[PDB]
């Protein structure tokens, strides 16, 4: 905790695509969404105890 | 020495997944013969057996998950269905459109059954009770209570005044609708029941548990009149004939047997399905049987009068 | 006995040995599926096969075998042909029909619904199966009430179900219901430092969804709250997302690093990759703004190297491609690496589209029409809308 | 100078855990002498017999649960391996590059064996089918089936038009590969089989049992013309030599006995393999023997012509 702030240009290039990383399953399998937002992993709390 | 039993029609792929319940209703006063089936889908397809075949009539859907029970009414054109969707939406059967929607989870409804006058639509809950709703009239007037386990099967005696309820672990409870007082609790089998049926004139109650036996109790007392053992796996449904002489049972060994209560023996066996058979019913003047199975197929048989 | 010693790989090997000795006995296959679900959940495919085999060889072992195979399919992800009637949701539904008595099946239903929501979101068609979490939570509690004693296991199951229900309510958007649920739970019993974190998450969703400045009091409170319930990588990763939201990146990096250390000490494997890839994404995205203080590319480099050390993450190779393309845009290495990413098979669709798009931009920068039409046909041989449309619009300015 | 059967080698740590399948192929006339092993660790290792020893060529992988069966083809350089997750791989034997990966459902395949021309790759099935997957070109060319229990062990005749299939109950069924017509069913034993072997110039069929007995049968009939009772505990694998003179057997009582067909007695017995032995094989002639035990040891014995 040193900077306490950052100012960035939110529409840096209108050509490029923002990166949205969605995580699927416990064994590594990721995918890239289009619309910008939170990282939104699947099964956030882990596998249910069976 | 038996009669001429046999298939009449074979729908090749009714739904896209397993079919879990079936109801046959000769609802209108003339010969309508509408068959309603629900599956491991949202689909609640409504067939009509007009002359020699099933022609799809309605394909209505409002559900999110698989349907576990469907029901039809003899007085009104109406139907009800429940699923893992936590909803009891009941259809209209005339324009193929939803009428209502009741919120109820696996702690408020598992399986459906209409009233003798098709007015109350009782269901079996998780905590042991039986909840009696009101169709066209709201929700949850009253609930009968049995101090037991999860309750699976719900049946109404054809003349009214009796309601029976099987449970996981075997115990069976018989209520009388007049006062709502537990008449007596039979112990039946030792594992879940998941199917019950009275007889026309309501003097013979037929169970079918998970171990293969079919107890035949006797109402107004606790007498049992014998154990029918002829299956090789679970028994999943029992439908009682319109004339008090036979009944049909579908088992999880891919076989539909027809027993008769006079001699407690199996008259004819149908070996036509290829996977578990989840539903059997008779029709009006009982002379045909519908059997929906885990494989997507609809069999219609011929049991001559 | 083997599990006591913490070996945790021999266990599955030992059960496989036992099943090899006696290839019958559905029970043995079911136990193998359960252990694979619990210990060494990287042979998920083998576990799914084992559960299906156990279910086939009888009917009365349906219950547990279907539960374990559904959970294994959940762990797998969506590694199928997008085929109906064999997804996780269907199998867990079948199990629910067989024995509607245990609470594990209801929890599995919760997980399957959430996973289906995320898959539909990936295909970006529609969220479905919206509001059933409260009913399932009630079912879980009612079912648990009748279990004699597995006390620790029952507590774990109820806790997990509660957390999952709250998160689901947050996702669907029924903030008020989640709030009332949490308030009732805390009014029921004295505080436990886990649920308070859920209350924090539900609180801070409206705020930070629209850009706003936050007061240091809430941020310090949140940090202390996370410290309350430590030893949980999810929480830390979420806090790092919060830091990114307001924007204190280096602090987010530290939070991710703490989560990484925690995961590595526990011996877990998914959490470590999640933390590494997330940190690499943070540094590369912050670099995108073309900011000075050139230290973020180094962090990107180290994180991606660690990721490739563990496994074969396609996201990592694409991330290297983007780092090279952004910094020293260049001619040869970037185009070669991008084409390598987009040309050998065994790659996810989204990664292929993104790499194809950036390679198209670089190829248009250094004009070569033959390759450009090659890219157009490559798009055609797959399904794409965006690369070809952008190329058409900018080929004749 | 008497040339006695000698141990002649021991390999202390071939794998990190138990070893389950061994194949010896003199496929290449040059110095290849390829030896392939599967060992429950999801690794298939290719070894070469260079001058007097084994030098690993490479260890190649991709397997979910333990590997159950491997086979090497004489005609072409190619290997095939099946594991516990019913998933079959084909190996290049020059780069370790997995030409093809035949998938399979929950119940398709347990063990493997090539066709003499390396075209069919017959395999067992948990529920009795013996379906055949055409090599390198086709998948599930056809499925030869019976009604019966698990089929552990599968034998393939060298010349052709025979396919012997052991079963868990302990019965053998032989089907001619030409058309699929079950020739006649041999009752066999009352315990599992785990191994079936024909002979070169295939007129005699030898069956291994789970009670320790070994039975000799004549292909022309179901004449149990032999019975061998030397091994105390179970017997897991039996292989012949290019002449009908003697075969090797590997009990589960940590003993490998080399029996002879002519006199049906144990000519020689070896005492190694501290833990039970799971595989045995012969090289391109009668000279050399390979034995793989549960302990991580490769053994290569000698047996002059």
């Amino acid at each position: 905790m040193m900077e306490t702030e950052r100012l960035v240009l939110p529409p840096p290039d209108p050509l490029d695509l923002p990166l949205r990383a969605v995580e699927l399953g416990c064994t590594g399998h990721w995918e890239l969404l289009n619309l910008p937002g939170a990282p939104e992993s699947s099964l956030p709390h882990g596998l249910p105890p069976c | 020495m038996t009669n001429q039993y046999g298939i009449l029609f074979k729908q090749e792929q009714a739904h896209d997944d397993a079919i879990w319940s079936v109801a046959w209703g000769t609802n209108k006063k003339e010969n309508s013969e509408t068959v309603v089936t629900g599956s491991l889908d949202d689909l609640v397809k409504v067939w009509k057996w007009r002359d020699e075949r099933l022609d799809l009539q309605w394909s209505l859907e409002g559900h999110q998950l698989g349907v576990v029970s469907v029901d039809i009414s003899h007085t009104l054109p109406i139907a009800a269905s429940s699923s893992l969707d936590a909803h009891i939406r009941l259809w209209d059967l005339e324009n193929g459109k939803q009428i209502k929607s009741i919120d109820a989870g696996p702690v408020d409804a598992w399986t459906l059954a209409f009233s003798p006058d098709s007015q109350y639509l009782a269901t079996g809950t998780h905590v042991g009770k039986v909840n009696i709703f009101g169709v066209e009239s709201g929700k949850k007037e009253y609930s009968l209570d049995t101090r037991g386990k999860f309750i699976l099967s719900i049946a109404y005696s054809p003349d009214g005044k009796y309601l029976a309820s099987g449970a996981i672990d075997g115990i069976i409870n018989i209520f009388d609708i007049a006062t709502g007082k537990l008449l007596h609790t039979l112990e039946g089998h030792a594992m879940p029941i998941r199917s019950l049926t009275f007889s026309p004139d309501s003097q013979l109650l037929v169970t079918a548990s998970d171990d293969g036996y079919i107890k035949i109790y006797d109402v107004q007392h606790a007498n049992l009149a014998g154990t029918l053992s002829g299956h090789a796996s679970w028994v999943l449904n029992v439908a009682f004939c319109p004339d008090d002489t036979h009944f049909v049972s579908s088992s999880s060994d891919k076989s539909v047997k027809v027993w008769d209560v006079g001699t407690r023996t199996c008259v004819h066996t149908f070996f036509d399905h290829q996977d578990q058979v989840w539903g059997v019913k008779y029709n009006g003047n009982g002379s045909k049987i519908v059997s929906v199975g885990d494989d997507q197929e609809i069999h219609i048989y011929d049991c001559p009068i | 006995i083997y599990a006591l010693q913490g070996r945790s790989v021999a266990v599955q090997k030992q059960i496989s040995k036992a099943v090899h000795s006696n290839p019958g006995d559905p029970a043995l296959w079911s136990l193998l599926s359960r252990v694979v679900a619990q210990y060494a959940q990287r042979n998920a495919k083998g576990g799914v096969v084992a559960g299906n085999v156990a279910h086939i060889l009888d009917s009365n072992h349906g219950k547990k075998a279907l539960l374990y195979t559904a959970v294994n399919q959940l762990a797998m992800g969506s590694s199928s042909a997008e085929d109906e009637k064999n997804t996780a949701l269907k199998t867990i539904q079948k199990a629910a029909l067989l024995s509607p008595g245990d609470p594990a099946i209801w929890a599995g239903l919760m997980a399957a619904c959430h996973a289906d929501d995320k898959l539909a979101l990936v295909n970006n068609t529609q969220p479905k199966r919206i509001d059933l979490y409260l009913a399932l939570l009630s079912a879980v509690s009612a079912s648990i009430k009748d279990e004699k004693f597995f006390e620790n296991y029952n507590q774990s199951l109820e806790k997990w179900s509660l957390s999952q229900a709250v998160t689901g309510l947050i996702d669907t958007g029924r903030i008020s219901e989640a709030e009332t649920l949490c308030t009732k739970n805390l009014k029921s019993n004295p505080d436990q430092p886990a649920v308070i974190l859920l209350l924090r998450q539900v609180q801070c969703k409206p705020l930070l969804e629209s850009q706003k400045p936050l007061p240091d009091a809430v941020l310090e409170e949140l940090q202390k709250t996370v410290m309350s319930n430590s030893t949980s990588v999810p929480a830390w990763q979420w806090l790092a997302h919060v830091y990114q939201s307001q924007g204190m990146m280096r602090a987010a990096e530290m939070c991710y690093r703490k989560s990484l250390q925690l995961a590595s000490q526990r011996g877990s494997w998914s959490g470590k990759l999640s933390s590494l890839l997330r940190l690499a994404l943070l540094a590369l995205k912050v670099c995108m703004a073309n900011i000075s203080n050139d230290h973020w590319p180094s962090l990107v480099q180290e994180a991606t190297t660690e990721a490739l050390k563990l496994c074969f993450c396609p996201l990592a190779v694409l991330l290297q491609a983007l780092l090279q393309f952004k910094r020293k845009m260049g001619a040869r290495e970037t185009r070669r690496l991008l084409e390598r990413v987009v040309y050998q098979p065994g790659y996810p669709k989204s990664i292929a589209s993104t790499a194809r798009w950036y390679l198209l931009r670089h190829l248009y920068a250094k004009d070569d029409y033959e390759l450009i039409d090659v890219l157009v046909n490559n798009a055609k041989t797959h399904g794409d809308t965006r690369a070809l449309e952008l190329n058409q619009r900018l080929s004749s300015q």
